[PDB]
């Protein structure tokens, strides 16, 4: 017989706008990019990771990097984009 | 003209890269017109609210070189904008403005300081928000660090705003107020120092609360540390209050009092002589304060030991009194059960020995007590305690060459045990070897004769240690050992035959190595030369090869 | 001889001022100095080295006073002092040995002792001259960045990691300000500041999540010192953790207020809700939630979904702890354990034995983590059956006793620290590569056409304050950016790049 006197829990919150998938490319966030998976493997595919912003949105690094060449605005919210995690 | 205009145009490009590059180029330009200044100043000031941290950092960095190449009016408006942003509502604005203001103050004059002082006084005077108080106090301390002598006319106002802050519920405010008060005292007038001193004395005479007395004692200790000679005229009134407060049954209050006593002893020595006796008496009384143990209270013992060290290390014309009363207390208190307090006691006695360099007769008389106290400590499992004991012995032999003539049979086993121990460290072995070398070099060879059989194996083992410092120390010890075993300037009846082979074999391997450090090579050459000089008649066919 | 020479110089000054013409003063002083000091500089250098070996500050000060009269005579002394300080630092670090690689306090204390001793020597004897200060700084940087400890780890990044670990130990659960200031003085000489920043941030996150700090004022003071030393971006990134802590405590308070108007729960509940992008914690491993904690999880999930719309919660069960009270033992005990320990402990109450192959399926725990937590429990005198097999039988051991009612059976795993350090170092490497790429993109955006050496100089100048980049890394970054159509090589005029929009 064991009883739980108290519990201290830690949780992380993220946006539910997308269900565990990138927004620019509609694939799993933990998988490869569309360009990376369509093209042959190389040194570029090694650095394929997920990127977070101040607005707490998660995209593939390649996807957001390609998006930022022409526009300077986060795809989901119209605020300016700023990298904060890799 | 066109370059500056292009940079200003690019600083609003809605792209972070262009803004960063324009700011970097501008900063490079100012490190190597008139209407253009009114635009670049506004651009720099409004870049502190940017949406990118890198641009804000570049703007703060650019705030430095800017003020040294712009008219005084724009410097004044920059200062005013930063000061009024310091009391804003956004946390980022407050932080960035504080950083920028510190940058502007650090590199730099009388007009801008006068402008800043009023705003800082107004901010500190208010007690509604504590973050603004802390930032303003830090900025004021930074300002008083350098070019603080220009603010002669604002010193009474600075005192008036600083003094009530020593009662605020937050402790950080009190600490920053103490720091600011020390910086103010370092450069100020006579009247401000005076009325500050009597304000502190009046606040100490009454006991409004237990917490305030601690911070007042801390403040007077800080002022004593900072000014020094200027507070020597008021010790006659300062000391009785501290003596009275020492008797209060608060552990935290005693430590501050003893630290204040140490500060008075160290910083102002000329006008502290009359109270030296009572300071010493209080320290001796409180050095053994431990109500929960019989043979958080170690702080007062540490403070007492440090104060005794300070009073011993600074007064040279009182050695007879020291050897009369202080020394037996420390010798009896070598048995502390707390490591830090024991280290402080050992440091105090080491300082006494260094100051000893007649007191020699009394030190000789006290040597047996020191030996009896050290014998129990040398068998402990703590490396620091054994290191302290070995340093103590080394210093004692240094001051008296023949101090340990009758205590070798009880001192050698401790060195032997420390030499061959798996738990011993390299520093402990080096210290033990150095102590053995010093002992051997300052005593007659006859006393060590019954102990050669026990001393040779550990030294020979230390010669072959993988670490080269231990090998060098062992060779240095072996040279003196071979000098002692067969003296040439005196007649001896000792038989050195059995140990010659071991002493030669431990040395020849180091001698012909061709891969060892230079120090080991030189020590091996010297040791082999001494061995050939002192025992050349007993070596066989190895002499030609050597 | 130094005292004799000083007395003779004073006597000559007296002579020439009393009974000689004033035009002879400069010539007599120069001739006396040349005869007395300049001719014995070779002996003075050896004496200087000997006095450096055996600490004698007064003699060093007298020598500094004597040689300062000779034109360009202090350079050799500065070089000798720099070499001596470097050798002393290396020797002091080497004596620590194997223990210094895993004992941050010893390493930092040795460095601080050497620096303090020679800084005091420079102030007291050499009158705080600029050249001697520069020599001390160069020597300090040299033996801090490279030493015996760094050679063992085969990397120069071990020193910032040890400094960060020392700071964490100091700030865990009046003299603290002095040692923090000393650490900040040490931090100036470190060239790889990004490693220190990353490790300090991760350990501060660990302190804040588990609520184990000595005092908040110490943290505020350290943040202020970091602001003074580092930039504004790093402090801005650190402040988000404090903001999230405040938001989390407010949310916990308002949830406790809400729980009054409902059925009370069976346990005391505290929750730390953190932003996913402002904290270094990764996704938790798979874990089957035990039946006793379902009610609290469901209640808080419903509450969070009620207040916030587009937010979903991810639960990190490896950072969650609690207290277990037990009564089916020899006596009454309270147990402090993590969620995994509770899962592998509360899984059976009246049962006595289980098989690990079945326990892992029941609790949905991976192999290595389950093995580590089971061996932690085994070493804790709370479970009995060194090697673990899937068919091994494990049974609860009755009759266990403790010397105190309160027991903390939550001890860190051995492999966890090494894995964390390796992962942090790797992540620093990819971060450095990404920063180099971003900088190259920035300069190519500002300057449309640029050469190679100018680009390298600009990159090193811009990234200097954080780390010193290596040329092969920069070349690899340029090559990978070319493949991604960010910049292209112009036809002809070899070794020249142009930005491509
Ligand atoms: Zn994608
Ligand atoms: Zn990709
Ligand atoms: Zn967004």
């Amino acid at each position: 017989r064991f009883e739980v006197k108290k519990w201290n829990a830690v949780a992380l919150w993220a946006w539910d706008i997308v269900v565990d998938n990138c927004a620019i490319c509609r694939n799993h966030i933990m998988d490869l990019c569309i360009e990376c998976q369509a093209n042959q493997a190389s040194a570029t595919s090694e650095e394929c990771t997920v990127a977070w912003g101040v607005c707490n949105h998660a995209f593939h690094f390649h996807c957001i990097s390609r998006w930022l060449k022409t526009r300077q605005v986060c795809p989901l919210d119209n605020r300016e984009w700023e990298f904060q995690k890799y | 003209s066109y370059h500056i205009s292009n940079l200003l145009e690019k600083m609003t490009s809605s792209d972070k890269d262009f803004r960063f590059m324009a700011t970097n180029d501008l900063m490079t330009e100012l490190q190597k017109d008139d209407d253009s200044e009114r635009k670049v100043v506004k651009m720099i000031l409004k870049l502190l609210e940017d949406k990118n941290g890198e641009v804000q950092n570049l703007a703060v960095k650019c705030l430095g070189p800017l003020v040294s190449k712009v008219k005084e009016y724009q410097v004044e408006t920059i200062v005013d904008t930063l000061c009024t942003n310091m009391l804003s509502d956004k946390e980022q604005l407050r932080d960035i403005s504080s950083i920028g203001l510190k940058t502007v103050i650090g590199e730099l004059a009388a007009n801008v300081c006068k402008k800043i002082t009023g705003r800082l006084t107004s901010a500190i005077a208010k007690q509604e928000d504590v973050s603004v108080q802390l930032e303003a106090l830090d900025i004021m301390a930074d300002m008083l660090s350098r070019q603080g002598g220009l603010l002669v006319n604002f010193h009474p106002s600075i005192l008036t705003c600083l003094l009530p802050q020593l009662t605020s519920p937050r402790l950080a405010v009190r600490k920053r107020t103490i720091i600011a008060l020390g910086h103010l005292v370092m450069s100020c007038g006579n009247i401000v120092f005076v009325d500050l001193i009597e304000h502190l004395l009046s606040e100490l005479s009454k006991n409004d609360s237990m917490s305030t007395t601690r911070t007042y004692i801390q403040c007077i200790a800080a002022i004593s540390r900072q000014a020094g000679h200027r507070i020597g005229e008021y010790l006659e009134k300062i000391i009785p209050l501290v003596v009275k407060f020492c008797n209060v049954d608060d552990d935290e209050l005693r430590e501050y009092c003893i630290q204040a006593f140490e500060s008075f002893v160290r910083r102002c020595p000329k006008e502290v002589y009359p109270h030296v006796s009572t300071i010493i008496n209080i320290c001796l009384k409180y050095l053994t304060y431990d109500p929960n143990y019989n043979y958080m209270s170690w702080k007062v013992r540490r403070a007492a030991a440090k104060c005794l060290d300070a009073v011993v290390s600074t007064r040279h014309e009182m050695l007879p009194e020291f050897y009369k009363t202080v020394s037996p207390a420390l010798i009896s208190r070598f048995k502390e059960r707390e490591e830090n307090v024991k280290a402080d006691v050992f440091h105090a006695y080491l300082s006494l020995l260094k100051q000893t360099r007649t007191p020699l007769t009394m030190l000789q008389s006290q040597v047996p007590n020191i030996v009896k106290a050290l014998h129990k400590q040398m068998k402990e499992k703590s490396v620091k305690t054994r290191q302290c004991c070995f340093n103590m012995l080394t210093e004692l032999v240094n001051v008296l060459p023949g101090a340990l003539t009758q205590h070798i049979p009880v001192l050698v086993p401790g060195i032997i045990f420390s030499l061959n121990d798996k738990s011993s460290s390299s520093n402990l072995k080096i210290d033990a070897l150095s102590c053995l070398y010093v002992i051997l070099c300052n005593h007659s060879p006859q006393v060590f004769h019954p102990h050669v059989q026990a001393l040779v194996p550990p030294v020979v083992a230390c010669v072959g240690d993988p670490f080269y410092k231990i090998t060098s120390e062992a060779l240095l010890v072996t040279q003196q050992l071979v000098k002692v075993i067969r003296p040439l300037d005196q007649p001896s009846s000792f038989d050195a035959t059995p140990y010659i082979k071991d002493l030669f074999t431990c040395t020849i391997k180091r001698l012909k190595a061709a891969d060892i450090d230079q120090e080991v090579k030189e020590r091996a050459i010297s040791c082999m030369g001494q061995i050939i000089c002192n025992l050349g008649d007993n070596l066989g066919s190895d002499l030609p090869n050597t | 001889y130094m005292k004799k020479a000083e007395a003779r110089l004073l006597e000559e000054q007296r002579r020439v001022q009393v009974y000689l013409h004033e035009s002879t003063q400069d010539e007599l002083a120069r001739k006396c100095e040349q005869v007395l000091i300049e001719k014995h500089l070779e002996i003075f250098h050896t004496e200087f080295q000997n006095l450096l070996d055996a600490d004698k500050n007064e003699d060093l000060g007298r020598m500094y006073n004597l040689v300062s009269r000779i034109q360009d005579g202090l350079g050799e002394l500065k070089k000798l002092l720099e070499t001596h300080i470097h050798n002393q630092g290396l020797a002091a670090i080497e004596k620590c040995g194997e223990a210094a690689l895993n004992d941050p306090k010893m390493y930092v204390q040795t460095v601080l002792d050497v620096h303090k001793k020679y800084n005091a020597l420079v102030m007291s004897a050499f009158n705080n001259d600029a050249g001697f200060v520069a020599a001390l700084d160069k020597a300090c940087g040299r033996f801090i960045n490279n030493n015996a400890v760094t050679k063992m780890a085969q990397s120069s990044s071990k020193s910032p990691e040890l400094l960060a670990r020392y700071c964490d130990s100091l700030l865990k659960k009046a003299e603290l300000e002095d040692t923090l200031n000393q650490v900040m003085v040490v931090f100036k000489y470190i060239e790889d500041k990004d490693v220190f920043q990353k490790f300090y941030a991760k350990m501060l996150a660990k302190r804040l999540v588990h609520q184990n700090s000595a005092s908040d004022d110490a943290e505020a003071s350290m943040i202020s010192k970091l602001k003074q030393a580092c930039g504004f971006e790093y402090t801005s990134k650190l402040q988000r953790m404090f903001q999230d802590i405040g938001v989390s405590k407010d949310l916990n308070e308002q949830f406790k207020k809400h729980l009054t108007n409902s059925e009370p729960l069976d346990l005391d509940f505290s929750i730390q809700v953190l932003s996913s992008g402002s904290w270094p914690f990764q996704q938790s491993c798979t874990f089957a939630l035990p039946s006793e904690l379902e009610r609290s999880y469901q209640r808080f999930t419903a509450f969070y979904a009620s207040r916030h719309s587009g937010r979903k919660l991810t639960w990190l069960y490896q950072l969650s702890k609690g207290e277990l009270v037990t009564n089916c033992f020899k006596n009454r005990y309270t147990l402090q354990a993590s969620t995994f320990q509770m899962a592998i402990l509360l899984q059976y109450n009246t049962e006595d034995a289980y098989t690990v192959q079945q326990l892992t399926d029941s609790t949905q725990i991976k192999m290595d983590i389950l093995a580590q937590v089971l061996q932690i429990l085994l070493k804790s005198k709370l479970l009995v059956l060194v090697e673990l097999k899937p068919d091994t039988l494990i049974k609860l051991y009755l009759g266990y006793k403790n010397k105190k009612l309160r027991v903390n059976i939550n001890v860190p795993m051995k492999t966890e620290q090494k894995q964390e350090q390796e992962t942090t170092h790797k992540n620093i490497e990819e971060d450095r590569k990404l920063l180099i790429q971003a900088a190259i993109v920035r300069i190519m955006k500002m300057r449309k056409v640029l050469k190679h050496q100018q680009l390298l100089g600009e990159v090193l100048t811009q990234l200097s304050s954080r780390f010193k980049p290596r040329v092969p890394v920069i070349k690899k970054c340029i090559d990978i950016l070319i493949e991604k159509e960010y910049l292209e090589r112009v036809d002809g005029e070899k070794d020249t790049y142009s930005y491509l929009a």
